[PDB]
């Protein structure tokens, strides 16, 4: 089959916020809609996690747990490329995410909703008002760890 | 038809029956496998003879699994009319006193 | 009023065209024609291997835009699925010498468990009878034979003792699956194995390539438990069992799923249960753990069990064979 | 690749009857085996939930699993063809169902024996003297809740 994720913006981006999403050219995102031409509302976090909202944690899961992933191809101005995951299908991912973690081959990927700073988390789109907050992905054992802990 | 006599007894009218029948279905399925490597190297050409030969048995073997398929769906055809046959048949001893 | 601002109309044709045709499917047979070359479009598994010739590459496909090859050209790439074939993943791994023994029957599953030491670049890995070395028909007598010294594994694991009391020792060992290809090097031997599809060989000599376990090592889930139901595809799982003699590695076959087999793993296990829980041992934190299950993947059902006999340095051992296996691992299920 | 499924009947359906299994159109139901050509007795959930017998649900929801599943898709008084399922197709389904709880992507279908009513799920056939028992299929929460309530 053919993915194809275009989102259009509004307004064009600023010149510090290209290089922002350069820093995080591959990485994944959750895609709220699923057709090829999608605003920028549904492709972060912001609707689940927000400033003024108060942050929860079951309700973050299950929307990781309900939604489409997605991964980034190219960031231009105005247009970012994503292309869609789907099962069984290979895929290619760079790890480019603010807290650090080593990543090993034969190890297990598991997505968990990012529950370090909000500095470590997301990118801030003023040209548009926006924000976009990225899951932080981490190996499993490790995912259950950091979580046994903090609680 | 009735024929008519002098008794007294009272006329059968003209008489009328009309009797329906309808169809009935049979399905007949055979399975059949194929291995990986032969429905592959049937597309492969020949570059040497001993692919070649590979090449001939390959399409022996696909040949032959494809009559068994076509005679095993003729031994279906003449199960299942053998088997309708047999389906209305009534024994002897009870239909010779119906004769 | 013409101005036709959309290019639809008259190009729109030629790739529809291109993009519209399905794989085939319920096509018809007259027994007069009985063989034709329509039948062998949907006959032809329409392979993918390299001829090393540029010509003959552009007519096999390898060079296709989707993962699947596509012969044809242009003409190809319209197969749009192949009823969800996935590509094999391969998993390509460099061991010692020691570790890994140099003869081995191709298909056997493997093992990697994970080193401490930081920014390495070198593994180890395993097979069920080096496992069976570390942990301490005539199993022990073929062991033995493939292999000796056992300092040369005990090494690779120096927290052995210690795990397999503090109960860990399942979680770092993660399933990888058979074999593909082996490339001997004296010092470092380079192993190269599938995962999450179908077990293919690599070799260009096309061979069927079947997932061999010692018989000693598997029990037949389904023989000993009791129109029922039979779905295409059975599973086979692994099961690690901490034991008073030691830790004890197993096989399992069923079609039956989840909630069952955990049932049957415990109604199995239910006298070793009771002789490890029995007086030798007490009680202690850390003990509380039993065991371990992870799935291997899918089996085709009704094919069954081939027994054969595995000849090396002129000795035998029963090992079962199975056909047509399909890779996927799980992750480790805590059983008790 | 052609998933196809046809049962044949021994006699022909009533005529009222046929009007009841047309009503049914559109709906899953396990069989017992992976064949283009089945006996209406592998054929749906009869066999195993009787009148006579006090039920277990537990056997049923066992047995449900152990089945492949199917979904109906033409009804006439000679044979039933039905589609069936492979884990990794994606299908059209519809509602049909006379409870009607609405359904969201927010959880997966899950198959349940008809815990609710034992007559209006079911479908006798006298023509062939055997029983079908449809299966009722609910989203996620209301089943992990149906099974609390069992037990």
């Amino acid at each position: 089959m053919d993915l194809k994720v275009v989102v259009s913006l509004s307004s064009r981006l600023y010149t510090d916020e290209i290089a922002k999403m350069q820093q995080r050219i591959g990485c994944i995102l959750p895609l709220a809609s699923t057709h090829g031409t999608q605003n920028v509302q549904g492709l972060g976090l912001g609707q689940v996690y927000s400033l003024e909202t108060v942050p929860d944690y079951v309700s973050m899961y299950n929307y990781l747990s309900d939604c489409t992933l997605a991964v980034l191809d190219e960031v231009s101005v105005d247009s970012l490329i994503l292309t869609k995951i789907v099962p069984g299908q290979t895929y290619a991912i760079k790890n480019k995410y603010q807290p650090f973690f080593q990543w090993h081959g034969t190890g297990s990927l598991s997505v968990m909703p990012p529950v370090f700073g909000r500095e470590h988390a997301t990118v801030k789109l003023e040209s548009n008002d926006v924000d976009i907050v990225f899951p932080m992905v981490l190996p499993t054992p490790i995912a259950e760890e950091v979580l046994q802990k903090i609680l | 038809p009735t024929i008519a006599h002098g008794d007294g007894r009272r006329p059968s009218k003209q008489r009328t029956f009309i009797v329906v029948k309808n169809c009935h279905k049979h399905h007949i399925s055979t399975e059949m496998e194929l291995s990986m490597l032969d429905l592959e190297i049937l597309h492969s050409i020949p570059e040497t003879p001993v692919e070649y030969a590979e090449y001939v048995g390959a399409v022996k073997t696909v040949a032959s699994a494809l009559q068994f398929g076509v005679d095993a769906l003729e031994r279906g055809l003449i199960n299942t009319v053998l088997s309708v046959k047999l389906r209305h048949a009534p024994p002897m001893f009870i239909l010779q006193t119906l004769a | 009023m013409k101005v036709q601002g959309s290019v639809d109309r008259r190009r729109l044709q030629r790739r529809i065209a291109g993009l519209l045709p399905p794989p085939a499917r319920r096509l018809n047979i007259s027994r007069g024609s009985e063989f034709t070359r329509d039948v062998r479009g949907l006959v032809e598994e329409h392979a993918q291997a390299s001829s090393l010739s540029a010509a003959a590459v552009w007519r096999a496909g390898l060079l296709a835009p989707g993962e699947v090859a596509v012969a044809g050209g242009g003409s190809g790439g319209g197969s749009f699925s192949w009823s969800g074939w996935r590509p094999p993943v391969f998993g390509d791994f460099l061991i010692h010498a020691s570790s890994f023994n140099n003869a081995e029957a191709t298909g056997t599953p493997l093992f990697q468990f994970k080193q401490s030491d930081p920014f390495s670049g070198v593994d180890a890995v395993f097979t069920p009878l080096s496992l069976f070395i570390l942990m301490n028909g005539g199993l022990t007598r073929m062991a033995n034979l493939l292999y000796d010294s056992p300092a040369t594994l005990a090494d690779l694991v120096p927290d052995f003792g210690r795990l397999v009391a503090d109960r860990r020792f399942h979680n770092f060992i993660t399933p990888v699956g058979p074999l593909v290809e082996n490339i001997k090097s004296t010092y470092l031997n380079k192993i190269t194995t599938v995962v999450h599809g179908p077990v293919v060989s690599k070799a260009i000599p096309r061979s069927t390539v079947k997932v061999t376990v010692p018989q000693e090592a598997f029990v037949d889930l389904d023989a000993w438990l009791s129109l029922q139901p039979c779905p295409a595809d059975a599973r086979l799982y692994v099961a690690l069992t901490y034991e008073e003699a030691g830790p004890r590695f197993t096989f399992f076959q069923s079609s039956r799923g989840h909630c069952q087999i955990m049932n049957i793993l415990r109604i199995y296990y239910s006298p070793s249960i009771m002789h490890r829980y029995a007086v030798v041992q007490p009680l202690h934190i850390e003990e509380l753990t039993f065991g371990a299950v992870a799935c291997l993947g899918t089996f085709s059902a009704t094919d069954g069990w081939r027994r054969s006999a595995f000849n090396y340095r002129g000795s035998s051992l029963p090992v079962v064979e199975i056909d047509s296996f399909y890779s996927n691992v799980s992750d480790w299920e805590v059983i008790l």
